[PDB]
């Protein structure tokens, strides 16, 4: 979920 | 320097300029094991109805509102639903006996870290229908498709508070933490398996 760094 | 840019580049748009990325693989457009009887379609957010997206970020804020707020980064329904609605958003989209949403996946053909990639923004399933085995199916679809597509990895974060997901992607379909996660340098990691 979601696209982190 | 740009060349090497340019031919990533290059399978990227080509990608995304597909009409049905699943035309050449109907035997993924099925899953009728324990009990389900699921039809799967892979189309751009522009080819959904607006009631699908709706129940698909419903689903998502349901899912994964509380995990958001336990982590750096909190929920917000705009930036979600902008992300969730970007012209570049695909989806995979599991509908029960052909007629009601329970399954989906938000995912684009993307650069990450100089490489062509699948990036899987998003699988979320109704709660019935877990622990059936549709979840490991989609994830197996998208690794088709990156590699129809000449992406080199499927990506995605998972919440480290998300223990079940976390157990699901690493050990189930043994994917890596990604050199790009922060532990390789926080509530998350970034995973990746390669194509
Ligand atoms: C962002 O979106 C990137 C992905 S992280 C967010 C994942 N989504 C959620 O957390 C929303 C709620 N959960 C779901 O949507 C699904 O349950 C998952 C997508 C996490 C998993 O899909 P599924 O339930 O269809 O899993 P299966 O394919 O049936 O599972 C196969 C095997 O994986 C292990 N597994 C799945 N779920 C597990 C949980 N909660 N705990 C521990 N292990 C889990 C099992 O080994 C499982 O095999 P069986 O034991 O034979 O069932
Ligand atoms: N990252």
């Amino acid at each position: 979920s979601g696209r982190g760094k | 320097e740009r060349a090497a840019m340019d031919a990533v580049c290059a399978k990227v748009d080509a990608a995304n300029r597909l009409g049905d990325p699943l035309e050449a693989f109907p035997v993924f457009k099925k899953y009728d094991r324990n009990g389900l009887n699921v039809s799967i379609e892979c189309k751009r957010v522009s080819g959904l109805e607006p009631a699908t997206v709706d129940w698909a970020f419903d689903l998502t804020k349901t899912n994964m509102q509380t995990m958001y707020e336990q982590s750096e980064w909190g929920w917000k329904d705009r930036e979600k639903r902008e992300e969730m609605t970007d012209d570049r958003a695909w989806y995979l989209i599991a509908w029960e006996n052909s007629s009601v949403p329970v399954a989906f996946s938000h995912f684009r053909f993307d650069v990450e870290c100089g490489d062509e990639v699948l990036y899987c923004y998003e699988v979320q399933l109704e709660s019935k229908v877990r622990r059936k085995g549709l979840g490991k199916f989609l994830i197996q679809i998208l690794q088709l498709m990156a590699n129809s597509t000449q992406m080199k990895k499927v990506m995605l974060t998972v919440f480290k508070h998300n223990h079940g997901a976390y157990q699901f992607f690493r050990e189930a379909l043994q994917f890596e933490i990604d050199d790009s996660s922060p532990s390789m340098s926080c509530s998350y990691e970034i995973l990746s398996r390669r194509t």
